[PDB]
């Protein structure tokens, strides 16, 4: 199963003991500089990435604003403030301002999907797609069609206190 | 949101 990779995580994030859950903490932890660590944006990757095949996981989501999750290409830039956009190699859903969004660019796409509790992510590296479904009825939330050309990692971001993300298999 |  998937687990969050502590050496990637922004030092303000708090990862649960079982490495399934993430929230934003009160201050930056004193953690080693690592070139793979997101030092400004509030991101963390899973420890496993994928270069072929089809892969599923699920993400339980908080009801309060401040999260985004999906996939990132391995070459996503880790240092300094970087845009949270498909061009930077992030393909994600987000809860911000009480609305759900697919993080398209230059404008995000508001999703009229109703309340979300847990989302299934379906990554298909053979056809080139990442898709998101609300698990209660498997309604389709969004699909990004991408010709992935490198290893792709599950991506999580929490930029506000009071919300969370948690991996499930 | 800027730091997402």
């Amino acid at each position: 199963e998937l687990t969050l990779d502590p050496d990637t995580a922004n030092p303000r994030l708090i990862l649960s003991l079982d490495l399934k859950g993430v929230r934003l903490g009160e201050r930056a932890q004193d953690l080693p500089n690592h070139p793979c660590r997101f030092d400004t944006n509030t991101r963390v990757l899973a420890s496993c990435g994928f270069s072929s095949g089809r892969h599923h996981w699920e993400v339980e989501v908080g009801s309060k604003d401040g999260w985004a999750f999906g996939v990132a290409r391995e070459s996503v830039r880790r240092k300094g403030l970087t845009p949270f956009t498909p061009e930077e190699g992030v393909w994600a859903l987000q809860l911000n301002g009480g609305q759900y969004w697919a993080v398209t660019s230059p404008e995000r796409s508001p999703l009229s999907c109703g309340h979300l509790s847990r989302v299934r992510v379906a990554l298909d590296l053979e056809v080139g797609a990442v898709s998101f479904y609300a698990v209660e009825d498997m309604r389709h939330l969004y699909t990004f069609r991408v010709n992935f050309q490198e290893r792709v990692f599950p991506l999580f971001s929490v930029c506000s206190t009071g919300t969370y993300l948690r991996i499930w298999p | 949101a800027l730091f997402q």
